[PDB]
């Protein structure tokens, strides 16, 4: 709760810093989920 | 085939196990809806290149054109040009063009340049940030006696440089020696108005200067407007600005002088209509990247396609009529 | 008409007043960059109680703290002669006219009805509105320039609780255009038709705050 | 003590270019810029794993 | 230097068209009769 | 940006300028971004490391 994430790695659709998506720039998500290295 | 495209982009004819990243996806738009204002009448043009007479350099005028649909067909009817291209000039709008006009000498044609003169420095001087159209007119056949209209004079030099835009009717002889004179000659006193002498070729121009960072269009073109559609990935052309996207609602607070809307970077992310006077949002229509998981073409044959960062309701339910691009 | 009495340039600051729109493009939630001809922030402007022919260097900051409409309107122009279509504004408190003319000049001129000069030529402009103008109390600001092809005007208009002389009032107050008059004149000189502020531009990056609903907020300074 | 790092893939011809535009026919005389930035991108994306 | 094959093709102009027929160009003639090739390597031989 | 050119949005320079003319200010923009592209994907596997 103390990390500030801003990526832009989503599927979801006024707009937040992600819309560099729109320019070609995205975010893929990592291999491991969060619950996995807990 | 994903599996051949794997191999083109890997550049190689047997393809490993793994997953590889092999083209982008991007949905094509299908409409070709251009919006421009309701405007019907047309452009005073023969007003602007024809009248009794013209006017001098130094004495010039600038007409104004407002509400009018252009046309540039019939420009040619009785030309080197800066800026926009005029073949592309029967469909882009502006707020306001002006028309200024002078008379030139035929040795005269070249001084003149927004970046480059002799008695412009003078008596009429161009900006360097120029948009505009130049007309090239001879008229020896127009104008040559001993004495054809003697409402044209120029004067040759000045006490400093003159401004862009800038007309002096001062009734004021001028000087370039080192006395002081008052109306009286001498030492480099003399008159600087001096009129044009005809013998036999006056270049009789137009220069119809256009502008940049277009208001709410006031005159627009001669090409016809369609009907606005909806919810899908529209070529869309409003007054000009061409692109291609969903014209999905606003849901916006835009304010009555404001028709641009932008994001938080430099993106044309809302737009008003220029008929119905609505505020939409632009957005791109389904795009993403594509890698393709091969198990490796010594074992099968098969293949896996992911589109990153889509949704699966997002994908071309017409998979079987994809042929048509 | 010589209506003359005895005539001292006092001053007072600007409370972080001056910031309108440079663009008709709407933003929201972001902070944007801006290098245009503003007003500079707690500046010394001439605070008038008084008609004086005051420069116009490349824009004009105007303020008026009023309770009736003793105020009128502006003129503008290089010259005090019959020429180079001088610019005039004038209201009737039904209708906001605006006038571009070639007349020359009086001494010391009042609307209140063509009295301000003695000579019509063959005019150049008209435009009729409701906007442009609204009709102690009531404050009416004013930012005119004639930059590259066009004269612009921004307004906007707040009730003022603070007292009459000496005080333009604190807080922020964003001025939107309203017309862009396309004449292209060259201005020099101007003065008033009848408070009284007048401040001027100079060439300056500021800093400007858009909200949710597009408004800016707040504004920074970056050179003070 | 910091591990893994934001993977990000970049798009060469939409950021270049609009993506409604012909500007994708003249990025052709380049060639190979557009996919050694995107291998160079996919190593950092499988090296944060 | 040598080529695959010349292409020699006349007509008669005004004197105020020799530089308005272009390669992408509008007008009388440089949009509704003839057209230079936006790719056009050789020249173009105007006199009086 | 304009990297010394007339306008940023590439379908302003398409729809107002001369096509050959275009193959200049249609190529300082794509030097440009393929520069930035570049540097950033150099300062990615700078840091990366
Ligand atoms: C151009 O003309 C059209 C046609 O009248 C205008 O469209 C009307 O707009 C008003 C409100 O703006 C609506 O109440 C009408 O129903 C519209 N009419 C039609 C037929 O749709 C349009 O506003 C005009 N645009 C401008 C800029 O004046
Ligand atoms: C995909 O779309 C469906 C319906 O449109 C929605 O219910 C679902 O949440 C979406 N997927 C994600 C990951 O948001
Ligand atoms: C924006 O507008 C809404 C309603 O129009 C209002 O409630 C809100 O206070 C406004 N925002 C600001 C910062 O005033």
């Amino acid at each position: 709760n103390k990390v500030t994430l801003a990526d832009a790695g989503f599927i979801k659709q006024r707009d937040l810093i992600c819309a560099q998506k729109f320019k070609g720039l995205t975010v893929l998500p990592p291999l491991l989920t969060d619950e996995m290295i807990a | 085939d994903p599996l051949s495209e794997t191999k083109c982009t890997l550049k190689s004819f047997t393809v490993e196990k793994g997953i590889y990243q092999t083209s982008n996806f991007r949905v094509q738009p299908t409409e070709s809806i251009v919006r421009f204002p309701n405007i019907t009448n047309l452009c005073p043009f023969d007003e602007v290149f024809n009248a009794t007479r013209f006017a001098s350099v130094y004495a010039w005028n600038r007409k104004r054109i407002s509400n009018c649909v252009a046309d540039y067909s019939v420009l040619y009817n009785l030309f080197k040009c800066y800026g926009v291209s005029p073949t592309k000039l029967n469909d882009l709008c502006f707020t306001n063009v002006y028309a200024d006009s002078f008379v030139i000498r035929g040795d005269e044609v070249r001084q003149i340049a927004p970046g480059q003169g002799n008695i412009a420095d003078y008596n009429y001087k161009l900006p360097d940030d120029f948009t505009g159209c130049v007309i090239a007119w001879n008229s020896n056949k127009l104008d040559s006696k001993v004495s054809g209209n003697y409402n044209y004079l120029y004067r040759l030099f000045r006490k400093s440089n003159l401004k862009p835009f800038e007309r002096d009717i001062s009734t004021e002889i001028y000087q370039a020696g080192n006395k002081p004179c008052n109306g009286v000659a001498g030492f480099n006193c003399y008159f600087p108005l001096r009129s044009y002498s005809f013998r036999p070729q006056p270049y009789r121009v137009v220069v119809l200067s256009f502008e940049l960072l277009h208001a709410p269009a006031t005159v627009c073109g001669p090409k016809k407007s369609t009907n606005l559609v909806k919810n899908k990935c529209v070529n869309f052309n409003f007054n000009g600005l061409k692109g291609t996207g969903v014209l999905t609602e606003s849901n916006k607070k835009f304010l009555p002088f404001q028709q641009f809307g932008r994001d938080i970077a430099d993106t044309t992310d809302a737009v008003r209509d220029p008929q119905t006077l609505e505020i939409l949002d632009i957005t791109p229509c389904s795009f993403g990247g594509v890698s393709v998981i091969t198990p490796g073409t010594n074992t099968s044959n098969q293949v896996a396609v992911l589109y990153q960062g889509v949704n699966c309701t997002e994908v071309p339910v017409a998979i079987h009529a994809d042929q048509l691009t | 008409n010589l209506t003359t009495r005895t005539q001292p340039p006092a001053y007072t600051n600007s409370f972080t007043r001056g910031v309108y729109y440079p663009d008709k493009v709407f933003r929201s939630s972001v902070l944007h960059s801006t290098q245009d001809l503003f007003l500079p922030f707690f500046s010394n402007v001439t605070w008038f109680h008084d008609n004086p022919v005051l420069p116009f260097n490349d824009g004009v900051y105007f303020a008026s703290i009023e309770k009736s409409n003793i105020i009128r309107g502006w003129i503008f122009g290089t010259t005090l002669d019959s020429k180079t279509q001088s610019l005039l504004i004038v209201n009737n408190a039904t209708n906001v006219v605006i006038k571009v003319c070639e007349f020359q000049f009086c001494n010391d001129p009042f609307l209140d009805e063509f009295r301000v000069y003695s000579s019509a030529n063959n005019c150049t402009f008209e435009y009729v509105s409701q906007p442009f103008l609204m009709d102690f109390k009531n404050l009416r600001e004013f930012v005119f320039k004639n930059i590259d092809g066009y004269f612009k005007i921004y307004s906007k208009h707040t009730p003022i609780i603070v007292r009459e002389p000496e005080d333009l009032p604190q807080g922020f107050s964003a001025l939107e255009p309203l017309v862009d008059l396309p004449i292209g004149i060259n201005i020099t000189r101007f003065q008033t038709l009848l408070a009284y502020y007048v401040g001027y531009l100079q060439p300056r990056t500021f800093l400007l705050k858009y909200n949710e609903n597009g408004t800016i907020t707040d504004a920074v300074d970056c050179a003070l | 003590l910091p591990v893994s790092m934001t993977k990000t893939s970049v798009d060469c011809t939409m950021y270049i270019c609009g993506d409604s535009t012909e500007c994708s026919n003249l990025l052709l005389q380049y060639g190979s810029f557009c996919t050694q930035l995107k291998r160079a991108l996919t190593g950092i994306a499988v090296e944060q794993d | 230097l040598c080529f695959t094959n010349v292409y020699a093709d006349s007509f008669v102009i005004r004197g105020d068209e020799v530089r308005q027929i272009a390669p992408g160009q509008t007008g009388n003639i440089a949009d509704y009769n003839y057209k230079l090739p936006d790719d056009f390597t050789g020249c173009v031989i105007a006199w009086n | 940006s304009k990297f010394g050119a007339i306008s940023s949005v590439l379908n302003d320079i398409f729809s107002r300028l001369d096509p050959p003319e275009a193959e200049v200010q249609i190529d300082r923009l794509i030097t440009g971004r393929l520069q930035s592209l570049q540097t950033y994907v150099t300062q990615q596997l700078i840091r990366a490391a």
